[PDB]
């Protein structure tokens, strides 16, 4: 709905989750090669929250068989690595964060992962991606 | 209508589409956050009533417009947060009627200038906030002078490219202010000879400021003269970095006198800047999220007392023979370091958590060189061998395995040496209790963290006969299934036992009838069908007394203690949701 | 006063007071243990009653004397075992009727010569031991000239000092003969010069021979033409131990064709003798108890193709690139250890167990360097993080990680590339499964065992869908409480299913429909009240059941299945001794 | 009783066990002190099995509250340390074997183990030792 994106072993798109619809603008430059990857991922919104200690649950399904919650970090609170987490709420967000992997051998199929987005520190939900990927 | 979290205290009121302050809506509130509805233009005496108010948030409310004296009988409120209003200018007497702010929040609101900013009425404000703003002066104005509790100004992302003398003059003037500056995100690329002779800072944040390595290294020589207890330094991931990190653009360092050194990510990294001299003298060195690939030639007159490496990419265990290092942090590891040998005589804090650390033959005085040791934590990590009852360690008070695979602690009595320790975590170690003995010598103990473990033949043995000062002790997720006579006997300071999420069939009444002191008794998530002995025999002092998600047989042979449920029914918790099974 | 092992077969008869060979035993019997009784003399005809008599031990029975025609009946026996005797002098005729020995063990027997020992007609010896005796010469009698099945003989703890060209004359003029020959723990002092020119051993163990590293020098010199198959060198803890141990001392070895060497315990220990040039060749190295600390030396030409590395020191793992070595063996080594990446093209077998062994990013081709692994044992370590599944390690046909702590491994399909995988064993590793494809791509698999483990709400859930050619599967200890609907209706092959010791509160038939080939089906130690779902649908190919250690509830209520136990009697096993609760 | 020495720390002892009492000379010089020696320790016996194969079961005591069973091999059955594990049934073994600790810390009072040696390809029970520590 959102966006769309297709590479040699992947093609890749999003929507907002159903019922939480919070506006971000995010794309990833190149588009994923699942096998391995580098480059930016460009994310443009206004977060309803402070990002001080922001993390993503991550909810993965293949072929609707599903994995464990992955609750993966990016702001920890102390000397982050990244600019977006000094911003709080209401603050525009406009950055390109970079990316590499070196790729795990993935079980070809389809792929759906809805991304949480947390304000850890309150608990509060800022935004929710539904994902597709077809590898 | 807006979502109420709090009764007559607390409202939330985001994306509501309100246009205005919610007259209908209770006047009785100390907090109201009505971040992201259009307001537009904010209306004066709008707070007039509400006077109970201490916190009040307005981020994106897309207002324009701060109308003269629209901050009317608001004089307890302490919190103001403005971010992402439009408003560009304030017109004199902007914060008039807040007497008694501390916290002022003003992000991307287009300020232009601090010298005309009307907040120079007041005298209670500690933190100023005007990151993402159009600051393209680093001047600091005389009106500071009567703002003398100010001790935080946040000058980030704003367009600030030199600093002079002159900026800094109210500093020099004022040696007695308490002042610390964040200047990230700042393109300075200009400080003027000597601007920081005779100024005292408390903190300053230098971030991802410069494009050029050369711009750097300039810029760190004109800090020449400052005071800092805490300097702040490096990039970030996602924004602008230099190509060359060498310990040379550091030699501006030397001038400027340095309580706490913190470095921040940095794009290259040589591991020979940990080594350089002019941080020597430093007392905290810090590291977090630096590509350190090794740390091995660190001189022995370096002033250490504290080293923290959080998040950073070691190789090998750091070899340390620093003789006044008191606190020693490495935690967050990239890789899977193993633990080697150290020589820290000072030492009195250790934190190695959460690096998937191996660690053969803990532990005891010749793994560490210290007889101070207080605090040890090797929580979240891999393998570790037990081979020694920590002899020369007996100082320790904190010690936290949670989560590492601890190996052979029941084949001996591994704590003995321990007769300080006062808290002690091997929960989801994979213990398998084997020995009564496994905590002889633990005396002092109080807590007791033990969950996700085992025993033998899945019976809670008398490991407890001699940790008489335990006063929280917690064996949930430890498979148990039977209590061993006579266990808690011994326990008569115990405040909080949880056992919760075990196999437990029954509760008996004489397993409990000495802990005088017990307050919580968690038996929630088991298998109990009842409880047997003398009911009444209980502790007294219980209050909370979880035995939901069990299942209760409401069979007329467990008469007495259905009786007893009722008439014991304001201890027991949540005793109105319990079904019987 | 004998002790009945087997009846009509085995006997032990070790010390009582016998002063004679008992004749109430039966005349059938093939083993016979007489030692450490006081025998003093074997009369003649003795064991003549004994026709079939396969295993005679006559062990510290005092005999001095042998008579003639002793053995006459005992046309069977394989083994005979005289241990320490002080049968100083065996006459001609000691061995008569000895047609089929194979075994001759004559240990402290006080015998001084192989010359006049009696023992040229035992054309059927394969083994000859004679080690703590008087034994002064090494000379191989010309008698062996009828010892034409001998493999091995034993020169252990004797008196020889020298070993000359005539001393393996006999050799040198057959070189068809596959001889082994222990010549550990006598003085050797020199070897006469070409004594070796012309002979072939397989085995020529050489340990604890010589007290000076000169001697042991000069000698290994005058190994020069030896053809071993397999050279064992070194020496004892409790014994004469070498001062220095130089690399220079194996100079000698360049003289002589070694396909297998071995080192074992060595008193002083450098890491450049493994590396000595003289080695090259040998196709498989061996390091046993060795004081080696570190293995980073080897030149890429050395020919080795397999090194095995056993309850020695290593510090560190040592960085291996040989182009030929096809197999790695290290384990038992003391400590802990963190695997590091090596380089092996040819590698298709790799033990690393029993180490303590720390792994941070298994598994795939970039930690090994080969292509053709099918053996990989992880057991008996420590934490071995699941970062990769094996991309590159697809010829993977045994995998081992057995009571090692596996982390991440139900974060995705850890064995996804693993096509041609056909044992697994993940056993007591702490593994809760909490993800259906656990198991994905293991399509090829034939033996799955996971016992000690857990699932997610202690439900056995869908994760056994693509592993169809499973014929053995063990989930005992997984404390279940709880089986999914279809879970096993795939497995068409199995033929074993251990269930047991879980907290199975029932059975039910549906599950095992479709087990078209289950012969064993074990549900012993479990809660196990009865079976529900047609009794009808438990395969017909079902031989051994077990039900053993269970809570059935004897009544009338489920009378379908305690009726189940006529027909399929010899089916349920220990039937008749099973109780009610 | 069969043989006991005192050290700075310890007074050990040994006797034959209850039911099993097959004979050995074993002692230690010098005398063990718990907190750390060096020495030797002196065997002379005639072994009732084969030794290739040596370990120990020990059942061990600290004021009356056990160890759970602690098992020591001492030969494996291949390239083994000591001479002794090459001994046969009936043969004469006397030998001194070195040993070195530095020596953890025990409690407090009184020791109790006993030490059953086994022939690991047989299970045979070859001798068993009851051990008196006082400490
Ligand atoms: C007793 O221990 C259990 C953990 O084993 C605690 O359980 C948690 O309780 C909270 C409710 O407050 C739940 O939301 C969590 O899901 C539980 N944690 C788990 C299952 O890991 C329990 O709170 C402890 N009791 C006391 C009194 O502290
Ligand atoms: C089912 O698995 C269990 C493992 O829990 C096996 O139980 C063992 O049985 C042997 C006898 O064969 C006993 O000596 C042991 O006490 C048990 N071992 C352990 C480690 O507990 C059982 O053998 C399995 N069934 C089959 C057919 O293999
Ligand atoms: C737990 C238990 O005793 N299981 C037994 C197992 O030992 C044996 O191998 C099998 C067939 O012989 O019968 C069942
Ligand atoms: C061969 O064994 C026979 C059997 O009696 C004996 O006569 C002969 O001397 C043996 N050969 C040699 C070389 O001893
Ligand atoms: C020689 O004998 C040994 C037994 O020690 C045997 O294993 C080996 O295979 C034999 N070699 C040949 C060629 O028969």
């Amino acid at each position: 709905q959102q966006w769309f994106c297709n590479s040699s072993d992947a093609i890749i798109s999003y929507s907002y989750c159903d019922h939480l619809k919070f506006p971000i603008s995010i794309s990833s430059e190149p588009c994923i090669r699942l096998r391995g990857t580098n480059g930016f991922v460009h994310v443009e919104f206004i977060p309803r929250g402070n990002l001080k200690y922001l993390y993503f649950n991550l909810f993965i399904s293949v072929n609707s068989i599903e994995l464990p919650k992955r609750k993966e970090v990016l702001c920890h609170g102390h000397d982050d690595d990244y600019s977006f987490c000094r911003a709080l709420k209401g603050e525009t967000v406009n950055t390109s964060i970079p990316f590499s992997f070196e790729g795990i051998l993935f079980p070809k199929g389809h792929y759906r992962c809805v991304a949480e987005a947390i304000a850890g520190d309150t608990e509060e939900k800022l935004f929710c991606l539904n994902f597709t990927i077809i590898h | 209508p807006c979502i109420e979290v709090v009764p007559n205290i607390t409202y939330q009121c985001m994306d509501q589409k309100l246009s205005k302050v919610p007259d209908d809506i209770p006047s009785s509130t100390k907090n109201i956050d009505l971040s992201f509805n259009p307001l537009k233009i904010l209306k004066s005496y709008s707070f007039s009533n509400f006077s109970e108010l201490q916190w009040l948030d307005l981020s994106r409310c897309e207002i324009e417009t701060i109308e003269d004296k629209a901050w009317h009988g608001l004089h307890h409120l302490s919190n103001l947060i403005l971010t992402g209003n439009p408003i560009q200018s304030f017109s004199p007497g902007s914060f008039s009627g807040l007497t008694s702010l501390e916290n002022l929040v003003a992000v991307e609101t287009k300020l232009a200038s601090l010298e005309s900013f009307p907040i120079g009425q007041l005298i209670t404000l500690k933190k100023l906030n005007v990151a993402h703003n159009f600051i393209h002066s680093c001047k600091l104005p005389a009106y500071f002078s009567n703002l003398t509790n100010l001790v935080h100004v946040d000058l980030s992302y704003n367009y600030i490219q030199t600093i002079t003398v002159n900026d800094l003059q109210f500093l020099r003037e004022n040696p007695q202010v308490n002042l610390s500056l964040d200047m990230s995100l700042n393109p300075i690329d200009f400080i003027q000879d000597q601007a920081f002779q005779g100024i005292k800072l408390h903190e300053l944040t230098l971030r991802g400021n410069f494009n050029s390595s050369n711009i750097m290294k300039t810029c760190l020589q004109n800090l020449a003269g400052l005071h800092v207890h805490r300097l702040i330094l490096g990039e970030f991931k996602d924004e602008r970095n230099l190509e060359i990190f060498e310990p040379s653009i550091m030699e501006g360092l030397c001038d400027v006198t340095i309580d706490e050194f913190r470095l921040t990510y940095t794009n290259d990294f040589s591991d020979d800047i940990v080594k350089f001299h002019c941080l020597a003298n430093v007392s905290a060195m810090s590291l977090a999220g630096v590509s350190i690939k090794y740390l091995e030639d660190v001189p022995k007159h370096f002033k250490w007392q504290s080293l923290s490496i959080i998040r950073c990419q070691l190789k090998q265990f750091p070899t340390l023979d620093l003789p006044f290092l008191k606190s020693l942090t490495l935690t967050m590891n990239k890789g899977s370091i193993s633990f080697k040998k150290v020589a820290l005589p000072s030492l009195s804090y250790l934190d190695l958590s959460r690096n998937a650390l191996s660690f053969s033959g803990c532990c005891s005085y010749s793994d560490l060189g210290t007889n101070s040791l207080r605090h040890l934590d090797l929580s979240f990590n891999g393998a570790i061998i037990m081979s020694a009852n920590f002899m020369g360690l007996e100082e320790l008070q904190h010690l936290d395995f949670q989560h590492s695979t601890l190996k052979r602690v029941t084949e001996f009595s591994a704590f003995l040496s321990l007769e300080k320790l006062l808290y002690l975590d091997i929960s989801y170690t994979n213990t398998k209790i084997d020995f009564d003995g496994i905590f002889l010598g633990l005396t002092s103990l109080n807590t007791l963290k033990m969950a996700g473990n085992s025993f033998k033949d899945n019976t809670l043995s008398n490991v407890f006969a001699n940790t008489t000062n335990l006063t929280f002790l917690d064996l949930s997720k430890c498979q148990l299934e039977q209590i061993s006579w006579g266990v808690f006997d011994t326990l008569h300071r115990l405040q909080l036992l949880n056992m919760s999420h075990n196999n437990l069939l029954f509760l008996d009444s004489s397993h409990y009838n000495q802990l005088y002191s017990l307050s919580t008794l968690d038996c929630s998530f088991n298998r109990i069908e009842t409880s047997k002995g003398i009911l009444q025999h209980f502790p007294k002092s219980l209050a909370f007394f979880n035995l939901t998600n069990n299942s209760v047989a409401c069979i007329c042979e467990h008469q007495k203690f259905l009786q007893w449920v009722k008439e014991q029914k304001q201890f027991l918790v949540n005793v109105e949701q319990m079904t019987c099974a």
